[PDB]
């Protein structure tokens, strides 16, 4: 199994640098040509370079915009490829891929499962995250919708699970909005009535950035 | 150069039909690549090379073209289809990609299951009090939110975000947000979160009256 994971993504302000990496594992990592491709946000797919296998000499090509600022290499003992960003700027921010290429100029086979870079001066931020509980005993028709409100973060994203993951069904977790420099998203879960709140409904949030880790428990209220 | 387009930008489909969607070159290559993409994930190969099928993709799917002109083509149209497909070559530096074209799957109208929430307590006490409500597993994507505090309509400080198509239901979900401080909050009594859809005619609407506890 061909497998692609990249690490490194993250917020860094303009002018700065920050390099990504991408663990290859599967196939051998020295006869395959390399790429990097990111999809802005709203935008195409754009392609950035490569480097080249051990026949070819491990020649890079990188496209016009990031050509100069952006370098591509391999790890000289770990199976990893980099991308080296330098003098970034808020057009760069975007999802980045690693992605192998079957053979020369031909088309990317197989690929990492992206990572994300924000290019920002705004600041770092933890999430305030509020239980959403009815202010009323609601049950009349069956089912009960149960939600969390992350509001308030910076830099994307923080991720959300109900129960650990346990609480897989009925959850709908939404897009985050950005306002004045700050981020708020909101999740909802769907339980029957019997699992709640006889059984504990808890809303578990992370934000790397901040390394914050939080886990609300839905308590009913009247 | 050469630029790809791709056509339609939106694909409606009934599972069980028959779709096929266009890449065109604005200049001769001598192959097309696919790739399909849901929304939260990394594109895949799908297509290689004009008609080869990537690993693992259902034989219903089927790809063609020459020169400036491809396509792909699914026989019989499956929910779990919906997604964004692109189209790409390597020609000359740089290789490009198309815009995409999103296969929306086709299915009956679903009303909102809408679901209103005070600000929490919590929240409050730190001065800031939202109104959050949920109008999840609906169909089509088109939809309006109004918001109402006691009979008087109000747009400023809402904030929507709106799901992907689901997989499997292949329904929409939305949350609407209307953001208040504690006070603006407490000059009121009822609060209402409306829902116009194709559904009905008249509107959803779920509503809550302010009780200090």
């Amino acid at each position: 199994e061909v497998k692609l994971v990249e690490s490194g993504g993250g917020l860094v302000q303009p002018g700065g640098s920050l390099r990504l990496s991408c663990a290859t594992s599967g196939f051998t990592f020295t006869d395959y040509y390399m790429n990097w491709v990111r999809q802005p946000p709203g935008k195409a797919l754009e392609w950035l370079g490569f480097i080249g296998n051990k026949a070819n000499g491990y020649t890079t090509e990188y496209s016009a915009s990031v050509k100069g600022r952006f370098t591509i290499s391999r790890d000289k003992s770990q199976s990893i490829l980099y991308l080296q960003m330098n003098t970034l700027r808020a057009e760069d921010s975007a999802t980045y891929y690693c992605t192998r290429d079957r053979g020369l100029r031909f088309y990317f086979d197989y690929w990492g499962q992206g990572t994300t870079l924000t290019v920002s001066s705004a600041k770092t931020t933890p999430p305030s995250v509020y239980p959403l509980a009815p202010g009323s005993a609601a049950q009349t028709n069956s089912m009960v919708t149960l939600g969390c409100l992350v509001k308030g973060y910076f830099p994307e994203p923080v991720t959300v699970t109900w129960n650990s993951g346990s609480l897989s069904s009925g959850v709908h977790t939404f897009p985050a909005v950005l306002q004045s420099d700050l981020y708020t998203l909101s999740s909802s879960v769907t339980v029957p009535s019997s699992p709640r709140p006889s059984e504990t409904v808890t809303c578990n949030v992370a934000h790397p950035a901040s390394s914050t880790k939080v886990d609300k428990k839905i308590v009913p209220r009247d | 150069q050469t630029v790809l387009s791709q056509s339609p930008a939106i694909l409606s489909a009934s599972p069980g039909e028959k779709v096929t969607m266009t890449c065109r070159a604005s200049s001769s290559v001598t192959y097309i690549h696919w790739y399909q993409q849901k929304p939260g994930s990394s594109p895949k190969s799908w297509i290689y090379a004009t008609s080869n099928l990537a690993s693992g993709v259902p034989a219903r799917f089927s790809g063609s073209g020459s020169g400036t002109s491809y396509s792909l083509t699914i026989s019989r149209v499956e929910a779990e289809d919906a997604a964004t497909y692109y189209c790409q070559h390597w020609s000359s530096k740089p290789p490009t990609f198309g815009g995409g074209t999103k296969l929306e799957i086709k299915r009956a109208d679903a009303a909102p299951t809408v679901s209103i929430f005070p600000p929490s307590s919590e929240q409050l006490t730190s001065g800031g009090a939202s109104v959050v409500c949920f109008l999840n597993n609906f169909y089509p994507k088109d939809i309006n939110v109004k918001w109402k505090i006691d009979g008087s309509e109000r747009q400023n400080g809402v904030l929507n975000s709106w799901t992907d198509q689901d997989s499997k239901d292949s329904t929409y979900s939305m949350s609407s947000t209307l953001t208040l401080t504690k006070d603006e909050y407490e000059r009121h009594n009822s609060y209402t979160c409306e829902a116009t859809h194709k559904t009905s005619t008249s509107p959803i609407v779920k509503s809550f009256n302010r009780n200090e506890c």
